[PDB]
């Protein structure tokens, strides 16, 4: 019966997403403008009510200003609204940027808090103290004169929940948030490194205290030495642009960065210095104590005959990810669903444990220390 | 430097291959050893029976003299060579010096051989680490350990092989000065160490002791079974 | 196997083939059949056939229950009278009897209004006492008192699953979704099983929702039977309303059994451990007295600062800080500063008289009247400060003792909450009959008699507030009267469970929108909050009313109503444009612990330009948090650097550093856009320890 | 099914809240 | 990366030539021995079964090393000649020293030390040869041993050669025998194993090799048996396949 409630909630949220002047003075604004408005570029403003502009085709004109709002808000470097009759300077353009700003801006917290992963709470406690504490409880930093950390690197074996940690911190926040898969810079475009970078961090500064979240750029740490005999492409120049944007000049502000990698030694050690990126966090193949918690989460709301013990599977083999546990908990459920059965016995878990674990295959010892 | 070869220092002052030949020891089977006051005790884990062979030839605990006992980790061939040379050396010490061999002498020999083996041109380091337990002078129990560098280093208890930090942490969190031995306490201490093993399967336990006057006694995994049962009984008495 | 041997058995109509086939089908009824029961289209013809025909009813309810039906499915079970821990028992009992008996209880619960569904309901209750997983069986068996004998039938062994799980989810969902009249059955049968059980604050929260007088006698013979002790005196006095400590102190004035419940459970022993231990474990420094007490001067901000310094409580230092600070002060701020020595010291009964006594009967009217106001502030159990003020009160139009009437009728409203104190209200008859042009005479009349009258027995329409209705509609002058008299009207309406007093005052009162604003005040106060969404869509429609002050209080009711299900409490009131509505949501956040979404709403509400709304933001902004805390404060310094705004900032600084006692004084604050004479009473929202 | 109750009537009062605004929807230096 | 020579260690630390000597074992002729009391046997696969050879050698994998010991072999062939000469010389020097036959385990450890002498030093190629051992003593009876290029030796009762013989060891475990010492049962088991593992269709007897070792009165004779009994053993096993298809 709850599905009706969830569907009505989603459709009413869409209804709210659809729920998004002057009788004659606004019509005079409609004649203060020519209706095909345009986008230009101020070069100078000789302030005697006519300005010089620049166009996307490059024709630059003494064009008169028609102020309704304060006309001294717009600057050289800020665009204008020019007509097609005399390209008349119309007025208020709130400062717009690329289309690629709303693209990297997640508008939801679609998943849940630290109650989602199972057990790492020493370093989950670290990212806690380095994001959740400086944001929500910023007492002692002012009260002991000590500045909070800025950069956090996630690494280790993959499928530990780096994505899960990412979305978990994407839950518990009131600061604005941005989602950047930072490897997107494969163009054949010279320049165009700094365009995304400068506009991203300008937007980040203009909105709020925020997190600027780069995700999986472990390939792009291109060895910091050359490309071999002839290489130079743009990629070094773009990462150096991001480096200078981070820890050059022009004080950082209330901007946070969390980063995640699978392999870590192939990175660029001109970034991994503290100050530029502060924290580094290991996510290893955990233990046989929080595997119980990962099975506990993955057997929270599934039909399990409690006769079986997952601790038998934990006692079987000891090195696998929590994603492997999720794969087992779904796959044994499918093996139960072979023949319309209620709950899951032991042997579905056995066949599913064997089934998922077809990963490591090498070879031939060791094995033969011995 | 580079990880090639054994002769070059690092730019920050290390030898890569000494630290790196310890890793093969660090990735081997576990074997512990303690001293009681009158009975010395040690043992290996991971019998690892593959259902179809004999295991009386794969024994990791042997002796050089009637007084001294062995153990190792790492790879087994270097253990075979070092044990072979150690028997010869112990007998040659018996040839001139008419003593029962002091443990400190055979450990200095093993470490000296190991270091002059490591210094030379391209001789691959022995990837073992032995435990040399004995009681000679007035029956005073001693146990020394080795290293791929060649550093004999006297202890009172020891843990090597895989995950040795946890096992030595158990000897840290147990290790009571009282009392005394008390061979019963040493036996129960072996039982607690083997229960504190990385796996503690209950059947992969192999332990051998020496009461500082006798020879080596290989046990039977039913006495050890009742030992595990009474350890579980004391664990129930904790509740 | 294949259905070839077993499938044509439905074709004969001979009795022995049925009477052995149905036990043969009972053995295969552990999985129902091989499959999803495609015997249906062939065996539905067998309906008209009539020995072991109740076994045929078992087959018929088995297959009709197996596919789908809403009323014809439990008909073979109510015809069957079920007869003749297992997997089959989990099948025909658990899912089939739970869902099938559930739709029978729903369909006959909405249809007719028999004993058959009562017997089946007790049988399924017993079977789910066998299954022992409550939670879903419980919430199913709510909607059929039935739930009473369900609880006393169920409660033998498991205490915390039924208590914690059942009473948590069904208390929360019962105030959340369920209407009121079954919550009384929750409270009374929970009084039964919790009367069986220990850990008595479950029964004390039953005293919170019940407001019963037998309960406190039972929990004091039982909580004296369980000898912490003064600590349950503390949250006893915090938890209790105005009525039951005076009924408690009169029946315990009779019995008392050790007299230590007359010590604890009236007054003075919630407060004797705290203030020394407040001095002991806390150590508050001096640079906010000096720094936050340095924030410049101007007899307003400075005057406010005296209030800020005064509400500091490390000793009653700001009390005894010399002279010439109150001599700089002026009339209604002299009320605020004469009461401020009340505010520093809401304890020290013997010290209250010997500190206020210098400012008692002084040269100034405001010093003496705010001094008796301070005497009303400091305590609530003394009642010997009445007579020096009480004797003077009468002035017959507008002399001195009417301002002592304001501080002393108000401070005596702070002082006592009897079964119905009547002597002070017989004093209140020449008060409203006096009717000074000073607003706060009738203001603290309505508010003070309301503080006497909050928690009345489903309210009352008695001649007290009936008299202030008729004498209210006597004089249509100074509309603050027409606002703060329906305050105390709705305060006497508080204590309701089912009151028709909105209809009674609807017949007596309603007119031109002064008294239709009285109608919306009674409409606010009579409707504390339940699962009663019909007045929330009434809120939706009459929220669009062109008179924009019944909008103010009528939309302002929301933080009273949905205070528990507070996730829906974020609304689009900021997305509206009737700026007092942004004021309403600005109230509706308030003071609790105040999550990041609330401060995120203070991101926009912090930035506004009208001085009553920019004034309105730091008050609830720093109530909701009682750098981080001081970061929006210095942000307000960035906002201004008017005088109102400076005052608002001071109020925010003061803030920085359903119990009715915290429900009244901010709705008393809701007419703030006014004189400092009104702000002379601004320091009477005494809602914090 | 108490959670069904909880989420259902929550979203239902939220639907009412949407219906609220849905029903409540009804030069000298420049020109 | 850390390839270059047999020495020195890799950074974990593992070995290079050790793993690669094992992978040099895996592509060789398949051998096995069986659990038997009162006798012990060997099985071997003929590499290069081409029609233009001579077969006048009577033994291409077996080497009757002392008198009461033979050995199969697998790996690079001419290193094994280097090993067999030295092994015969070691056992014969032992017999010269004591006038008692060599009790086979110190023989095995002598050869393991010979192999290990090229595992440690640099720079020499390690011996990429694993090989079997059958034999008899005064101290344990019939024995079976498995040499390895590391210098490790494992006393098995049912052995293992490379990539062709993992399924053979799986069959030896799933068809484990104990108590039955009859040579003919073990021969039928070996016929079954080599029928499955070798891809020779219907198991031509020219592509196989069988040698046995029995204790006869005080002699410990080694029977490198002829071909007719191999033919009738194949006929025996195919009649037992007819018994296996009595289930259809």
């Amino acid at each position: 019966l709850e599905r009706i409630k969830d569907y009505l909630l989603m459709e009413e949220e869409f209804i709210r997403n659809q729920e998004q002047k002057q009788e004659e003075e606004r019509s005079k604004v409609d004649d203060l403008r020519g209706t095909p408005m345009s986008v230009g570029t101020l070069e100078e403003i000789i302030d005697d009510n006519h300005a010089i502009v620049s166009t996307s085709v490059g024709s630059e004109h003494y064009v008169s200003i028609l102020s309704f709002v304060d006309k001294d808000l717009l600057e050289p470097g800020c665009s204008v609204l020019l007509n097609h009759k005399v390209h008349a300077v119309i007025g208020v353009l709130m400062d717009d940027t690329d289309p690629l700003v709303t693209v990297m801006k997640v508008e939801k917290a679609p998943q849940e808090t630290y109650a989602d992963i199972g057990g790492l709470d020493n370093q989950i406690q670290e990212i806690k103290e380095s994001v959740e504490l400086p944001l929500t409880h910023p007492e002692y930093y002012e009260e002991m004169g000590i500045k909070p950390p800025k950069g956090v690197i996630l690494y280790g074996p993959p499928g530990t929940g780096k994505t899960l940690l990412a979305k978990a911190v994407a839950n518990q926040t009131s600061a604005t948030f941005l989602r950047v898969v930072g490897s997107e810079l494969i163009q054949k475009y010279l320049g165009d490194g700094p365009k995304l970078v400068r506009e991203l961090f300008r937007v980040a500064e203009e909105h709020a205290p925020s997190i600027v979240f780069i995700d999986e750029i472990d390939a792009i740490g291109t060895k910091r030495y050359d490309s071999n005999s002839g290489g130079e492409r743009e990629i070094q120049r773009t990462m150096l642009e991001l480096l200078n944007q981070l820890d050059g000049f022009d004080s950082r502000g209330d901007v946070k960065v969390i980063m995640a990698t699978n392999r870590i030694e192939t990175l660029d050690p001109a970034l991994i210095r503290p100050g530029r990126i502060d924290r580094k966090i290991e996510f290893p193949l955990p233990d046989e104590k929080t595997k119980k918690r990962i099975f506990q989460i993955h057997t929270s709301r599934m039909t399990l005959a409690d006769d079986v013990t997952l601790d038998d599977l934990i006692m079987a083999k000891d090195d696998l990810s929590g994603a492997d546990i999720k794969a087992i908990c779904t796959e044994a459920g499918l093996m139960a669903l072979r023949e319309r059965r209620m709950k899951v016995t032991n042997e579905d878990f056995k066949k599913s444990k064997e089934n998922v674990l077809y990963k490591k295959q090498e070879g031939t010892p060791e094995g033969l220390y011995l | 430097s580079y990880d090639r070869a054994i002769t070059v220092f690092s730019p920050d002052g290390h030898l890569f291959q000494v630290e790196y030949a310890q890793e093969a020891v660090k990735k081997g089977s576990t074997a512990v050893g303690v001293r009681g006051r009158d009975i010395v005790v040690l043992g290996v884990e991971k019998k690892s029976v593959a259902k179809l062979q004999d295991e009386r030839t794969v024994r990791k605990i042997c002796a050089l003299d009637d007084n001294v006992c062995m153990a190792f980790a790492g790879l087994t061939a270097d253990a075979r060579i070092v044990i072979n040379r150690a028997r010869v050396e112990c007998q040659s010490h018996r040839l001139t010096v008419e003593d029962p061999v002091t443990v400190e002498y055979i450990t200095r020999y093993i470490a000296s051989l190991k270091q002059r083996y490591t210094q030379s041109n391209g001789r691959r380091p022995f990837g073992i680490s032995a435990l040399i337990v004995g009681f000679d002078f007035d029956g005073t129990p001693r146990l020394y350990q080795t290293d791929p560098s060649g550093t004999y280093h006297a202890w009172k208890a020891n843990a090597i092989g895989r995950g040795a930090k946890s096992v030595r942490e158990f000897l840290e969190k147990n290790y009571t000065d009282e009392a005394i031995e008390t061979d019963d306490l040493t036996i129960k201490l072996v039982i607690k160490a083997l229960l504190e093993v990385v796996q503690s399967g209950g059947k992969n336990i192999e332990l051998a002791v020496m009461r500082r006057d006798q020879s080596l006694k290989i046990l039977n995994p039913e006495e050890i079974e009742k030992y595990v049962a009474e350890i579980e009984k004391e664990k129930e008495e904790n509740e | 196997r294949d259905k070839a041997p077993v499938q044509p058995q439905q074709s004969p109509a001979a009795a022995p083939g049925g009477t052995d086939e149905k036990p043969s089908g009972k053995e295969r009824r552990d999985a129902g059949d091989k499959d999803k029961e495609q015997e249906l289209s062939e065996e539905d013809k067998q309906l008209q056939d009539e020995l072991y025909r109740p076994a045929l009813e078992e087959l018929r309810r088995q297959i009709r229950s197996s596919t789908t039906s809403m009323t014809s499915v439990p008909k073979p079970l109510k015809f069957l009278r079920p007869h003749y821990n297992k997997r089959f028992a989990a099948d025909i009992i658990s899912v089939l009897a739970m869902t099938m008996s559930g739709e029978r209880e729903c369909l006959k619960y909405r249809l007719v209004g028999a004993g058959e569904v009562a017997k089946e309901w007790q049988e399924l209750d017993d079977a789910e006492k066998v299954q022992r997983e409550p939670l879903l069986t419980l919430v199913k068996e709510i909607v059929p008192l039935l739930m009473e004998i369900e609880q006393v039938d169920m409660l033998e062994k498991d205490i915390d699953e039924n208590a914690y799980a059942k009473v948590c989810l069904y208390l929360t969902s019962c105030v959340n979704y369920v209407p009121e009249p079954e919550n009384s059955a929750l409270l009374r049968c929970a009084l039964g099983v919790f009367r069986k059980f220990s850990r008595f604050p479950e029964a004390l929260r039953l005293a919170l929702m019940l407001n019963d007088m037998e309960l406190v006698e039972d929990i004091f013979t039982s909580c004296k039977d369980v000898v912490m002790l003064g600590r349950h005196g503390v949250f006893l006095e915090l938890s209790e309303d105005v009525e039951e400590y005076e009924d408690l102190t009169e029946i315990m004035s009779n019995v008392q059994l050790n007299s230590n419940f007359l010590a604890l459970a009236r007054e003075l022993d919630i407060m004797e451990p705290k203030v020394p231990d407040d001095i002991y474990k806390t150590h508050l420094e001096n640079n906010r007295f000096g720094g936050s007490g340095s924030q410049v001067d101007s007899a307003r901000m400075n005057l406010a600062s005296s209030f800020v310094n005064g509400f500091v409580n490390q000793d009653k230092l700001l009390t005894d800080d010399g002279n010439k600070w109150l001599y700089k002060n002026k009339d209604h701020g002299m009320l605020s500063a004469a009461a401020s020595l009340g505010m520093i010291l809401l304890w020290d009964v013997d010290g209250g008289l010997t500190q206020i006594d210098k400012y008692l009967y002084s040269s100034e009217d405001y010093i003496k009247s705010g001094a008796l106001l301070a005497c009303g502030i400091v305590n609530s159990g003394v009642r010997n400060e009445c007579d020096p003020a009480l004797a003077l009160l009468s002035d017959y139009v507008l002399h001195n003792s009417n301002t002592m009437r304001l501080g002393s009728i108000f401070g005596l409203g702070l002082a006592y909450a009897g079964s119905n104190r009547e002597d002070v209200l017989t004093l209140l008859l020449p008060v409203m009959g006096d009717s000074k042009s000073s607003m706060e005479v009738a203001g603290v009349t309505a508010l003070a008699c309301g503080m006497i009258a909050v928690g009345s027995c489903n309210g009352d329409v008695t001649s007290t507030i009936l008299q202030t209705i008729m004498e209210k509609s006597e004089t249509e002058l100074k509309d603050t009267y027409a606002r703060w008299l329906p305050l105390g009207l709705g305060l006497n309406h508080l204590g309701k469970g089912e009151a028709i007093e909105a209809i009674l005052a609807a017949l007596e009162v309603v007119s031109e929108p002064f008294r239709s604003f009285a109608n919306t005040l009674v409409d606010v106060c009579a409707y504390a909050g339940s699962g009663n969404v019909l007045k929330v869509q009434q809120l939706l429609h009459i929220c669009s009313e062109h008179f924009d002050s019944k909008e103010k209080e009528e939309d302002k009711d929301k933080k009273e109503k949905k205070d528990k299900d507070k996730k829906e409490a974020p609304a689009d009131m900021g997305a509206h444009q009737g700026v007092a509505v942004l004021g309403i949501a600005l109230i509706a956040m308030g003071e609790e612990i105040g999550a990041e979404m609330a401060l995120r709403t203070f991101g926009h509400l912090l930035r506004y330009g009208e001085p009553t709304l920019r004034r309105a933001v730091p008050l609830a902004l720093a109530l909701i948090s009682v750098s981080h805390d001081a970061d929006p404060e210095v942000s307000y310094n960035s906002i201004f650097a008017a005088r109102l705004a400076a005052m608002l900032r001071q109020l925010a600084q003061y803030h920085a550093k359903k119990g009715t006692l915290t429900l009244c004084p901010y709705h008393s604050d809701r007419q703030l856009m006014s004189q400092v004479a009104v702000a002379g009473l601004l320091t009477v929202l005494v809602s914090f320890l | 099914q108490v959670e069904d109750d909880i989420q259902q009537l929550l979203k239902k009062i939220n639907e009412l809240t949407g219906i609220k605004e849905s029903d409540t929807g009804l030069l000298a230096a420049d020109k | 990366r850390y390839d270059s020579r047999t020495t020195i260690f890799s950074p974990e630390g593992r070995l290079y030539q050790v793993e690669y000597a094992m992978e040099a074992i895996g592509h060789a002729g398949t051998c096995l021995g069986i659990l038997a009391n009162d006798g012990v046997l060997l099985a071997a696969e003929r590499r290069n079964i081409h029609k233009l050879l001579d077969e006048v050698f009577f033994s291409e994998k077996i080497y009757k090393l002392n008198e009461d010991m033979a050995c199969s072999v697998a790996g690079i062939t001419s290193d094994a000649n280097v090993l067999t000469n030295e092994l015969r010389l070691i056992a014969q020097r032992y017999l010269l020293q004591y006038q008692e036959p060599i009790p086979c385990e110190q023989l095995v450890t002598a050869l393991c030390d010979i192999k290990q002498a090229y595992t440690q030093f640099g720079g020499k190629r390690p011996f990429g040869v694993s090989l079997l051992y059958i034999g008899w003593d005064k101290h344990y009876g019939f024995q079976l041993y498995q040499s390895d290029p590391s210098g490790n030796y494992g006393g098995w009762k049912a052995t293992c050669i490379g990539n062709n013989s993992a399924a053979a060891v799986s069959m030896l475990k799933q068809d484990y025998k104990e108590g039955e010492m009859t040579l003919k049962s073990a021969l039928a088991l070996a016929i079954k194993v080599l029928n499955k593992t070798m891809d020779v269709s219907k198991l031509s007897a020219e592509k196989v090799e069988i040698a046995t070792l029995t204790r006869e009165n005080g002699k410990t004779v080694i029977r490198v048996l002829k071909q007719k009994e191999v033919e009738q053993l194949i006929k025996k096993h195919e009649e037992e396949e007819a018994k296996a298809e009595r289930e259809k």
